[PDB]
RNA sequence: AAGAACCUUACCAAAUCUUGACAUCCUUUGACAACUCUAGAGAUAGAGCCUUCCCCUUCGGGGGACAAAGUGACAGGUGGUGCAUGGUUGUCGUCAGCUCGUGUCGUGAGAUGUUGGGUUAAGUCCCGCAACGAGCGCAACCCUUAAGCUUAGUUGCCAUCAUUAAGUUGGGCACUCUAAGUUGACUGCCGGUGACAAACCGGAGGAAGGUGGGGAUGACGUCAAAUCAUCAUGCCCCUUAUGAUUUGGGCUACACACGUGCUACAAUGGACAAUACAAAGGGCAGCGAAACCGCGAGGUCAAGCAAAUCCCAUAAAGUUGUUCUCAGUUCGGAUUGUAGUCUGCAACUCGACUACAUGAAGCUGGAAUCGCUAGUAAUCGUAGAUCAGCAUGCUACGGUGAAUACGUUC
């Protein structure tokens, strides 16, 4: 609950993109994680020619929605905290590009990057299907938890 | 593994004429050497004596095949 | 000229030697290539290097065992902030606004003796 | 590949020694006949099987289903 | 449970019961010296022997015996712990010498008074009586607090109860507080009465 | 029982039945032959301090 | 150089001997080095508390071994003597080199 | 039950014995008898053979210690009873609670102390008060980790050097390592909020900051919770059996319902070659060095070690290159058969494992449900015990290693 930091990747020089590095993980398997990113950002540079800082950045933000639901017995918009929307936003990133169904995990999540910036995949949608079962559920409340 | 035959002095007793109707053993541990086909044995599954009969292909396996204990 | 020093973290043993030179990691004296699985992540060890920018070329020299690779490099980046206390008094709280001579304790949990697996207690029916 | 296209089908599997190969050993389905001859010189395990003990032991109590079905 | 504070004691702050090494046979040793404490343990039908402490150095055993009725292990001079050393090389094939100490305030170690209210419940006394006269002669002599428990077939009951007349301070947690404790049976004609004594001495 | 205990204190058929007891109760089975002690007994020793050694769960 | 191997389960056996052996060969010789410590790597016995049931709790008993190692460099004849002589640990266990 | 080929074994078929398998008293004999041979499945009987006064007395004794009979007192029982029990252990629960002395109030059962305000982890404190105090529990004085130092340098470390397949020796203990001990972490100091008191928050010092992290330690008692199966007991019952020994089954069976755990269901991967790294623990009939022939389970001569030297011991996952190109497959590894290897009088009921070949579901698991807040989960090996041989189970250590905790609403 003070929800320390771990230190940001040189090689991509930004803090989400650490967390995208741990969020990719399974069984503590970080450098087979290295090994399937840095390609997918170098099938990034050489697919799309643009620097991929921007295009995750802008990519980012048609995952990332604002409203969100909690029910309780029901439905609220309640805004959300910012570290809480990038952490559900790489989540859904990494949920939906682990079921695409190719050939390697390298040009599994990088078109599906490159398909968040064109906003299509199963991510963007996934914006849209929270906004409309936000926004169907609006009338509910404003007030519940 | 090394086939023993630890009671072979009842194997060689009746061998060179007609062999005795049946003789028993209280060990299924007994590995068969190729010279006693035919030697009908009585062999213990716990229970009492069931026979067998050392027919003709037996040679690489034990007593313990024949005469199940498990029933059903 | 030749700065011994010490270091560790999560059971991994470091003895550096600061002297001066251009800069190469010479772990096990070998190389930075062969020993380390994280070839990309070679600045995580030189963080005290890169946040007191008096000078970022200097040589380490260590011939040490102990633990795994993660654990080693920030055991020999504990050794570089050792060695850059050592050097010089006035990089300390260079050092201690950005932490850095922080040993952190969290080493593997012991194994609990009714529990499975240390904090896995086995699946109640 | 050619080495691993031959690892199901019958006589080569895996890891033997390698329009040459055409011949060598047993490379037909005989080995089938064989071992449905040294089944049929068992039917003694065939006991067991209709169920999955083996020569060398299984402790069959809850699970022995590769011989069986899945409820049965 | 409670655990004893024996067992949660010794290497803390109490030394063993045993002082030898072996490494290489090491149940020729401890079997010995449970034979050995059991032939201890005919003599404590009468001489009250509170421990035995084993201090085997080389090839003899200076056995350090503690009982709180001292002139009855020793005889009137000197002739019942030559006949009892005797015995034990018999009994042991082993050599050993008896080093006895006279100790007194008996009513401050558990093992002589477990062994008194063991010996006063089998002789079809109210266990009421003995064990607050028990804690009253314990506390006259000035002690830092008395646990007596016993437990069972309180004097010829159906029903098992635990009676435990506790008084003072017996600081089972703090762990510098060297707590003599012992649980001695009574084979009673109603059955086994197990006192417990559990004596913080400061 | 002393019945077993009677009977695997004698020399044998084999070699290979001499299975470990304890030498101060009758009991089988989690016989620490280091010891030549049982479960029960070795935790009953140990507590009351007449096996050197110490309990320290400070691993 | 001689070596001993002074061996105890508890230290506090172990540092009367080693203040004994040492400085008897200190004061009957010269230059014994000091009573250089092992690891001491013990003995963990696990068993379960209980007696019929319940391996949800149990029980550690370690066993604990100290080694010192003592050399005496160029050995004196009357240290040889004089460390043979008084004898009175009482449980440690001393293996000669 | 942390070891079920015989033994365990109590249960069951057979062979049997009745002072018995064994404890003890008495008489007789006596430094015991082991070892080979016959029947038998062995237990048991039967031959060769005295080991045949070892401490000591005149010849005969006494008796450390054995054997036969009388079977006489006695055995023996893992037989029944945990709802007669001790001893021992789970759960509530490492939750913070539970009681007592004296006094007061109350006809009394009882209450007060223990409640109310604030607080934390806490009945931990402070304030006011018919309460004053005390005791078990919480908090540590306990151990380990987390930073140097006094000390001591070997089998361990190589500053600085000669020098090798090797820190392997010359030298040293520079650093590291290791341990008997020292100094430290104690809201200790400052500021704010605080009744000025308890404390909370922030900052600094420190390696660690708020019981520093983890373990042990489990109150009064509850469940008539478990154990007459470690042991003894209180009662009952047998003692030519319910006591004993041995061979063969046995706990190691399936048409099954359920619990725990492993393997996966593959491209994060499957296979091939090089290459990196450690902790923790054990070893004398055991650990098997190098080398050797073996595709391989292993086997041969075999240094060294009663243990920082010698061995188990390559720890595995990682990194670098290649293949496969998305499938019931290049995954799997159950099953069946053959050749086998090893322990052990022995692998058939029933051990571990190697090769070859067959390759069966399994392409991610519903209603439900379990575990986990940081080195945690997940995954991957290593070692100990039991073990003559046997682990996906227990125990202990190590590598890589994340986010979530808006809140406590239900």
């Amino acid at each position: 609950v003070p929800k320390r930091d771990v230190l940001p990747d040189p090689i991509h020089n930004s803090k989400l993109v650490t967390k995208l590095i741990n969020k990719i993980m399974l069984d503590g398997k970080r450098g087979t994680a290295q090994r399937i990113l840095y390609s997918a950002f170098d099938l990034v540079e050489q697919r799309s020619g643009r620097d991929a800082l921007e295009v995750f950045e802008e990519a980012i933000n048609n995952i990332m929605p604002v409203l969100e639901v909690k029910a309780r017995r029901y439905q609220v918009p309640v805004e959300v905290r910012p570290e809480r929307r990038t952490t559900l936003g790489l989540r859904w990133l990494v949920n939906y590009a682990r079921l695409r169904g190719e050939k390697t995990m390298e040009d599994r999540l990088a078109n599906e990057i490159l398909d968040a910036a064109n906003n299509t995949g199963g991510a963007v949608k996934k914006r849209e299907d929270t906004h409309k079962m936000a926004e169907a559920n609006k009338a509910f409340a404003h007030y519940r938890w | 593994p090394f086939v023993d035959e630890h009671l072979m002095k009842k194997v060689e007793a009746q061998e060179g004429s007609e062999k005795k109707q049946v003789i028993k053993t209280w060990s299924r541990r007994s590995t068969i050497f190729p010279n006693f086909i035919g030697h009908t044995f009585a062999v213990y599954d716990g229970r009492k004596h069931v026979p067998v009969y050392v027919t003709e292909d037996m040679v690489g396996h034990k007593l313990g095949e024949f005469a199940p204990t498990r029933t059903f | 000229v030749e700065y011994r020093g010490t270091g560790r973290r999560k059971n991994s043993v470091a003895r550096v030697r600061l002297v001066p030179g251009e800069g190469n990691i010479t772990v096990n004296n070998r190389d930075v290539r062969e020993y380390l699985p994280f070839e990309s992540l070679i600045l995580d060890l030189n963080q005290p290097f890169d946040v007191t920018e008096t000078k970022g070329n200097y040589d380490v020299l260590v011939n040490v065992h102990g633990g795994g690779f993660t654990g080693q490099a920030q055991a020999i980046r504990h050794g570089i902030a050792r060695a850059l206390l050592e050097a010089d008094p006035e990089y300390r709280g260079s050092l201690k606004r950005a932490g850095l001579l922080t040993r952190d304790p969290r080493m593997k949990e012991r194994k609990k003796p009714g529990l499975k697996a240390a904090r896995r207690s086995p699946q109640f029916s | 590949r050619v080495v691993i296209s031959l690892t199901y089908i019958y006589g080569i599997g895996t890891s033997t020694a390698q329009r040459e190969v055409v011949d060598g050993y047993k490379v037909e389905g005989d080995l089938r006949r064989e071992t449905n001859l040294n089944i049929k010189r068992l039917m003694y395990r065939g006991i067991r099987h209709r169920r999955g003990l083996p020569v060398r032991g299984q402790k069959t109590k809850n699970n022995a289903r590769t011989r069986k079905g899945p409820v049965k | 449970q409670k655990i004893n504070p024996i067992g949660l004691r010794v290497g803390i702050i109490r030394d063993w019961e045993a002082k030898w090494y072996a490494e290489k046979d090491f149940a020729s040793l401890l079997h010995e010296d449970l034979k050995i404490r059991k032939f201890i343990d005919n003599e404590l039908k009468e001489a009250s022997v509170s421990h035995v402490e084993i201090e085997r150095a080389a090839n003899r055993i200076n056995i350090a015996i503690h009982t709180g009725k001292p002139g009855m292990v020793i005889g009137k001079g000197g002739s019942e712990i030559e006949k009892l050393r005797n015995k034990l090389n018999a009994l042991t094939d082993k050599k050993v010498h008896i080093n006895v100490i006279e100790i007194k305030k008996v009513d401050l170690d558990a093992r002589l008074v477990a062994e008194n209210i063991a010996r006063q419940l089998e002789n079809r006394a109210s266990f009421r009586r003995v064990q607050k006269q028990a804690i009253t002669r314990a506390m006259k002599l000035g002690a830092k607090g008395i646990k007596t428990q016993v437990s069972g077939r309180l004097g010829g009951a159906d029903i098992a109860r635990a009676e435990q007349y506790s008084e003072g301070t017996v600081p089972l947690h703090t762990l510098r507080a060297d707590i003599d404790y012992a649980h001695a049976e009574a084979d009673t004609t109603y059955g086994k009465l197990g006192v417990k004594v559990w004596i913080y001495r400061g | 029982k002393t019945s077993m205990v009677a009977k695997q204190q004698k020399k044998q058929k084999y070699a290979v039945r001499e299975y470990t007891r304890c030498e101060r109760c009758g009991r089988p089975h989690s016989v620490y032959r280091k010891f030549k002690l049982c479960r029960i007994c070795f935790r009953e020793l140990a507590y009351k301090g007449q096996i050197p050694g110490v309990r320290k769960a400070s691993w | 150089k001689i070596r001993i191997r002074l061996k105890a389960y508890d230290h506090r056996v172990i540092d009367q001997s080693a203040e004994k052996i040492v400085e008897t060969a200190k004061r009957s010789g010269a230059d014994v080095s000091g009573p250089i410590p092992l690891p001491t790597e013990k003995s963990v016995y696990t068993i379960i508390r209980a007696v019929h049931m319940y391996k949800d709790s149990r029980e550690q008993f370690e066993q604990r071994t100290h080694k010192r190692l003592i050399d005496i460099v160029n050995p004196t004849p009357k240290t040889v003597d004089a460390l043979m002589g008084l004898n009175l640990p009482s449980g440690v266990d001393i293996e000669i080199k």
